[PDB]
């Protein structure tokens, strides 16, 4: 699943 | 443990009457365990401490129900209204999640509803799905009385 | 001749432990569970038909 | 030949009666052994006299010792002497072979047989258990085995509770257990009447 | 989806990541090995079959 | 390895009553019957249901026989949930409290043992484990226990004497059901050491097949042992 | 579940580290015949081969072969009869002589296997560690014995 | 009915001895009650002899229990004094274990007294 | 428990899980099974591994007797 | 003579199933269990399709008293995900961070 889920506002 | 007390060996269960712990089938089920059971006999000395501990169960089954009561008479003078709606141990479980009464008082409606469901509600607001609608309420008499769709309404 | 032929038996012991299991020694200190894994569904027992 | 059946159940000994003899040379068929594990047919073979419970837990042992040594007990000597008539000789299948001669013994008239037609007949019956006494009062023969079990082997053993060092165990757990209950709600006693 | 992850689960995320492609590498190189021995096995057998 | 507090992925087997622990390492796991202690001091496994707290038992197949059979891949095991068993040659609970988890609550096992130095201890186990009765007698005279054992399912001898066979014999045709299962442990060099262990293994599965007793696998248990089998076989009362 | 059976313990790779003296032969119905044609005795024609003692085994598909050859061949059944001779049980429902030999030496390789049939002889040559021994000529011959 | 038991009579004793001296000197002695507990946990030991005058008895006692588990054979000597003496040490010796090795020069004489022990129980 | 002490002692039995169970160990698993609590605690490791011999002994002594006296322990 | 008979006339095997939409904590630890032959490069496993069972649980080992040295983790080294643990182990690191490179210089 963690490729479905993406990563957003990164510090 | 009250078994204990009434018969200390197996020997006593012939002439020992247990109608006032157990009733009639069980009292003689025990009765025919006895005589053909598996364990080894014990002396006087180790009876007379296994008694002790039996009788500081029976002290403190005591003590709990006098603390239930306790609490209940706090909740009938401390929240009069709040124990007539929900009752008084989840009333009680209620304020002390809070921390006080105040702070209780100045929460939503909606918070009360799952207040005790946190571990649940965040993660289903986390992870896009449906959160919970009982929370610590659910225990409440009146929920019970409610079936199927409308224990959540 | 005698140098070749113990090569030659050390490397056929070596491939003998892939052929079939050997005995070798034992359990040496605790238990450690199995290295390799376990496989749940293979027999190796030998049937009489 | 063989019209009454020996069973020693760990509640009491069982007397049966063998209504219809099985084919002998024809034993080691296939059918006559399915009739044995087939509970219907097993019933036209052999039908319950006598049962006679033993009193309690230490007559049990005691039979114990003495079916294990190959001895007639009083218990087993009423047993036989109510059910098997005095009569040329009234023939008896018994498991043991050893038993058979204290059996002769106290009743010369009745010839012991333990081949391996009695074995099968043996065998059922120890197959179909409390269904073959019709309803009679036999307890429960998984429970009574596992008393008689422990009582049969600490005999053997000797075992004492002199021995026994789980008090010791138990005292210890409790024990701590205790000096932290003991902190545990002293503190609390400390927090209650600080208030006041 | 878009997420918003901590610290603490964005080095799981990654080391998950690291050793799914060490794994996919190291299944791909035995994979290539016993293909080129089945290649090999087969060049040996047209002789025994000629 | 399997250190102290490393967390594991419990599984079922293939054989029901029996679990797989993964890892780093697999082991081969029981559930505990008498949760909170350790029989001989194996490691134990706790996973917490809605919540309770239950256990199991690590089966080290270096110290059992039959564990060993279950890592080699036995095909057929009659040991199974509520099933009777009668184990011959219990020394001590280091085999047959494995075997009173797999059967569960609703089985029985008929630990039977001859010397009573190791029969004390069975009787202090068997105390934790109510599904578990102790006969502290010679196995080669069934006569003298047939009071206490009904019928059993299956039939499982560790005894390590050369007339095993016998012991097996006389106990299967007393209590052994028909088409009843047999699991055997043989050791070559207490039957005879005089000749090779293939020849001693073929000379029991002989014995066995007289008795009535028919052959459906063999296993060697290399490399948890060496110079040992199981032999897994069906009674067929009536002929084979 | 897939069964792969295990390999024996008794070989090293091509040799059977098993089998050694006294041995055990596994007869065939048409060794005897053979035999008898022959004049070749069953216990000596096998230590005159190998040099030791030979247990010979008949098993039960073969004993049934020999008695349903008929009273041609009364010879070979009181030959097979012999009390040095040893009998093997099945527990198996066919009678076939040729599948029942195989089986058990595909289970134990502890056995010689005595056997004039081409048929039968192939089959054994593809299982590994397993002598096989036929009588051809005058005397007995032994194949896949490495201690000759 | 003693608790030292089978105790080997005087020619067995001296086959014993024997053997635990041979196997002195080719290392394949473990001397010493602790060091014998530690081959049957391993199970690496042949058999194992125990001193009957050890004083007491019951420091060696644990060694019995251990063998009739693991069924490794089991014999008492009458005297430590002796037992030490042959072990090739300068003090007595009350438990000492034969290792285990298909691999030795007195393999025929350990299987030997193994044997008769047996016997014996 | 003349040794070490009734209380020392009941909680090495506890460790062990029985008695029998502490008889049977060897004299250095018995010393890394009192390490934990330090029940029996470079000099003081010498009198602590001698001292778990002993106490290996004295077990035993308890164990394998019918009615153990305290005369061993004594001396020891 | 008195005789009343006259008168007398007139499931304990079952494993937890896993919940939907399960953790991700549990999910990224069954991938290690699928994919534990890449961990370490001295270790080698007999190959398996190991697929995630229908039901299964976690567990926690525990060490018998006499295995305080050989075989115990201290508390500091425990954590609830068994990938959490394989993080802290700096010597596994170092080799999927090196190992890690190369497969990305050769893509
Ligand atoms: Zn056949």
């Amino acid at each position: 699943e963690d490729e479905d889920e993406e990563e957003v506002l990164a510090m | 443990a009250r078994i204990i007390l009434t018969m200390g060996i197996r020997s006593k269960a012939s002439e020992t009457d247990l109608s006032e712990i157990l009733p009639e089938e069980i009292e003689e089920r025990v009765k025919t365990a006895a005589e053909v059971s598996m364990g080894t006999e014990i002396t006087q000395t180790d009876l007379d401490n296994i008694n002790a501990l039996a009788e500081q169960i029976v002290e403190f089954a005591a003590y709990r129900e006098q603390l239930s009561n306790y609490l209940s008479a706090r909740m009938k003078a401390i929240a009069p209204n709040l124990t007539q709606l929900v009752g008084e141990l989840v009333g009680a479980r209620l304020i002390a999640h809070s921390g006080s009464l105040i702070s209780l008082a100045k929460s939503p409606a909606s918070t009360i509803q799952i207040l005790g469901a946190e571990k649940a509600l965040f993660r289903a607001l986390k992870t896009k799905h449906d959160t919970p609608k009982y929370g610590l309420l659910y225990h409440a008499s009146l929920v019970g009385q409610a079936t199927g769709k409308n224990k959540g309404k | 001749s005698r140098v070749k032929k113990r090569k030659k038996y050390q490397k056929a012991q070596k491939k003998l432990k892939s052929v079939r299991a050997v005995y070798s020694g034992g359990q040496s200190g605790v238990y450690e569970g199995e290295k390799t894994g376990i496989k749940k569904g293979l027999t190796r027992s030998v049937k009489f038909k | 030949p063989i019209e009454y059946l020996l069973f020693e159940e760990p509640t009491g000994y069982a007397v049966f009666k063998v209504k219809l003899q099985q084919d002998d040379i024809g034993s080691r068929l296939k059918e006559v052994q399915e009739q044995i594990n087939d509970f219907g047919a097993f019933t036209k073979l052999i039908e319950l006299v006598s049962f006679a419970p033993f009193k309690g837990a230490a007559e049990a042992l005691e039979n114990a010792n003495d079916i294990s040594e190959g001895l007639v007990s009083e218990s087993l000597k009423a047993i036989l002497d109510l059910n098997l008539p005095k009569a040329k000789n009234i023939t008896l299948a018994i498991s043991d072979k050893n038993l058979g001669p204290s059996i002769k013994e106290e009743f010369p008239y009745v010839d012991c047989i333990s081949n391996e037609l009695a074995q099968d007949l043996i065998r059922g019956v120890r197959l179909h258990g409390e269904k073959l006494f019709k309803g009679l009062q036999s307890g429960d023969l998984e429970r009574a085995q596992l008393g008689l079990g422990h009582a049969y082997s600490r005999a053997k053993v000797k075992f004492s509770v002199q021995k026994n060092d789980n008090h010791i165990i138990q005292a210890i757990a409790l024990l701590d257990q205790l000096d932290k209950d003991i902190n545990t709600f002293a503190m609390r006693v400390k927090e209650w009447y600080g208030w006041h | 989806r878009a997420v918003v992850l901590g610290g603490d689960e964005k080095k799981a995320r990654s080391f998950i990541q690291k050793v799914l492609t060490i794994s996919k590498a190291k299944d791909s190189k035995r994979k290539e090995q016993k293909a080129s021995q089945r290649k090999e096995r087969l060049k040996k057998l047209a002789k025994m079959e000629e | 390895g399997a250190r102290g507090g490393a967390k594991v992925v419990i599984e079922p087997h293939r054989h029901a009553g029996v679990y797989i622990a993964r890892g780093k390492e697999d082991l081969l796991v029981t559930k505990n019957m008498a949760p909170g202690e350790s029989v001989y001091g194996e490691k134990r496994i706790s996973v917490e249901e809605p919540p309770t707290k239950v256990e199991y038992r690590v089966w080290n197949p270096f110290r059992s026989k039959l564990a060993a059979g279950i890592m080699g891949g036995l095909d057929e095991l009659f040991i199974a949930p509520g099933k009777k068993v009668l184990y011959l040659g219990a020394a001590s609970g280091t085999s047959v409290s494995h075997v009173s988890d797999v059967v569960g609550p609703e089985g029985v096992v008929y630990a039977v043992e001859f010397s009573h130095r190791p029969g004390r201890e069975l009787i202090s186990m068997a105390k934790k484990r109510p599904n578990i009765i102790p006969i502290i007698e010679d196995a080669r005279h069934p006569q003298k226990y047939r009071m206490l054992i009904g019928m059993v399912d299956c039939v499982f001898a560790d005894v390590a004497q050369p007339d095993q066979a016998r012991i097996i014999a006389l106990n299967s045709h007393m209590f052994l059901k028909d088409q009843g299962g047999v699991v055997i442990s043989i050791k070559a060099n207490c039957i005879d050491s005089t000749v090779d262990a293939e020849t001693v293994f073929a000379r029991e599965v002989q014995k066995l097949r007289e008795e009535r007793i028919k052959p459906l696998e063999q296993l060697t248990l290399e490399p948890y042992e060496r110079d040992h089998c199981i032999v897994v076989g069906r009674y067929m009362r009536s002929g084979l | 579940t897939r069964n792969i059976p295990q390999v024996s313990s008794a070989l090293f790779f091509q040799y059977n580290q098993a089998i050694k003296p006294p041995y055990q032969v596994l007869i065939d119905t048409n060794f005897i015949n053979f035999s008898i044609q022959k004049k070749v005795d069953i216990v000596r024609g096998m230590m005159d081969c190998l040099l030791a003692k030979c247990n010979p085994l008949i098993t039960d598909c073969v004993m049934a072969e020999l008695e349903k050859l008929g009273p041609k061949y009364r010879i070979a059944l009181k030959l097979a009869r012999d009390p040095r001779i040893k009998r093997l049980s099945c527990s198996h429902k066919g009678t076939y002589a040729d599948d029942c030999l195989v089986h058990r030496v595909l289970q134990h390789k502890c056995y010689i296997v005595a056997t004039n049939d081409a048929g039968l002889k192939q089959r054994i040559r593809k299982i590994p560690g397993i002598p096989l021994m036929s009588v051809g000529g005058h005397a007995y011959v032994i194949e896949k014995l490495p201690d000759v | 009915n003693p608790k030292a038991f089978p105790l080997a009579d005087a020619a067995l004793t001296q086959q014993i001895l024997d053997v635990v001296q041979q196997a002195a000197n080719l290392r394949q002695l473990k001397k010493g009650a602790n060091e014998a507990t530690k081959t049957l946990n391993r199970g690496i030991s042949e058999f194992i002899i125990m001193a009957a005058d050890c004083e007491p008895i019951e420091i060696l006692l644990h060694l019995p229990l251990l063998c009739e588990d693991k069924n490794v054979p089991y014999v008492f000597v009458p005297s430590r004094v002796a037992l030490g003496r042959a072990c090739g040490v300068s003090r007595p010796v009350i438990a000492a274990s034969i290792t285990t090795n298909d691999a030795s020069a007195i393999k025929t004489q350990i299987y030997a007294v193994k044997d008769k022990i047996e016997t014996l129980l | 428990s003349e040794l070490i002490g009734e209380v020392i002692g009941a909680r090495l039995i506890s460790h062990a899980g029985s008695l029998t169970n502490l008889s049977k160990q060897a004299a250095s698993t018995v010393q890394i099974l009192g390490a934990e609590k330090a029940l029996f605690r470079k000099n003081k490791g010498r009198i602590s591994r001698y001292l778990a011999n002993k106490c290996s002994m004295a077990s035993r002594i308890d164990n394998y007797s019918e009615e153990p006296s305290n005369v061993f322990g004594s001396v020891l | 003579l008195e005789t009343g008979f006259d008168a007398l006339a007139n499931d304990w095997f079952t494993l937890p199933k896993p919940d939907d939409n399960m953790r991700r904590e549990v999910q990224r630890d069954l991938l290690l269990i699928k994919h534990r032959a890449a961990l370490d490069p001295k270790r080698h496993y007999k190959k398996q399709r190991w697929e995630v069972p229908e039901r299964f649980a976690i567990g926690t080992i525990i060490e018998d008293k006499s295995e305080f040295y050989s075989s115990r983790m201290n508390r500091k080294e425990r954590k609830s995900t068994i990938l959490e643990t394989l993080m802290g182990d700096e010597a596994s690191n170092k080799y999927f961070k090196r190992k890690y490179n190369e497969i990305q210089e050769k893509s």
